[PDB]
């Protein structure tokens, strides 16, 4: 299981958000902590991504692009898994110090997006997703959203995506296998609409931000203003397995 | 850009 060996070896460890759980919840404090967490996890997503089998085959502009287009989906999927494994989807386990109960879901003003993420989390149990299936699906997710006009070196991306699909089929193979690939790819497809809803909410927040006054950091202001609108405007779109 | 700085910062 060379491939699975590597995926387990590069998998990032726990990441905390830095949230003050001793203060009462507010919209501003929750979103500041999600921004901080989002930025800390992005660092781990880059380290992880650069270590993936064949990732260096990609043109370096495409390496950078692909991480920024898929990072929200990656985080959503990974958070859903943590939620499932740590608290049986009872709450959303963003980080060990940032666990969302329904009240925080409501307070964050992202209730509809949280309910969908909690549903994603429950499917990990309904489908009895293995940790090894989890690792392969998450890797495939990195290669599942691209510009409609193509990447700098599209052929190398194509063959890379192909190999990750082949390895996912492998640990399903290792009929039954038929129904399973179907179910897992439906689950993967469902990640993308949730990431877009998070993007739309947060884009709107950045723009109005002057009014709802919330300090957008660093890398976040850049990614939401430079890359995220490509996705919201349809210039960058998910690669779906199934027709939506 | 900030993202490129990060990306390049990673070994
Ligand atoms: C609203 N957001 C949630 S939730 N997160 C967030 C942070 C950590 C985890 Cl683990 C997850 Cl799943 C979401 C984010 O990073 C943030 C701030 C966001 C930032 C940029 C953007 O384009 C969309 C959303």
């Amino acid at each position: 299981p060379i491939f699975l060996n590597v995926l387990e070896a590069i998998e990032p460890g726990v990441v905390c958000a830095g949230h003050d759980n001793n203060q009462p919840d507010s919209f501003a404090a929750l979103l500041s902590s999600l921004n901080e967490l989002g930025e800390r996890q992005l660092v781990h997503v880059v380290k992880w991504a650069k270590a993936l089998p064949g990732f260096r085959n990609l043109h370096v502009d495409d390496q950078m692009a692909v991480i920024q287009y898929s990072w929200m989906g990656l985080m959503v999927f990974a958070m859903g898994w943590r939620s499932f494994t740590n608290v049986n989807s009872r709450m959303l386990y963003f980080a060990p110090d940032l666990v969302f109960n329904e009240y925080r879901m409501h307070k964050s003003r992202m209730y509809s997006q949280c309910v969908r993420m909690r549903h994603l989390s429950q499917e990990f149990g309904w489908l009895q997703i293995t940790p090894q299936e989890f690792l392969c699906m998450k890797a495939l997710l990195l290669f599942s959203i691209i510009p409609v006009d193509g990447l700098k070196n599209q052929k190398f991306f194509d063959e890379l995506r192909m190999n990750y699909i082949k390895e996912l089929d492998r640990i399903i193979a290792c009929t039954s296998c038929s129904r399973r690939f179907y179910q897992l790819t439906k689950l993967l497809d469902s990640v993308q609409p949730i990431a877009r809803e998070l993007h739309q909410f947060t884009f709107d927040l950045l723009i109005k931000s002057h009014m709802v006054s919330v300090d957008f950091p660093e890398m976040m202001a850049e990614i939401i203003s430079v890359q995220v609108p490509k996705i919201l405007s349809g210039k960058v779109k998910p690669i779906y397995f199934h027709t939506q | 850009g900030a993202f490129q700085n990060l990306f390049q910062s990673v070994r």
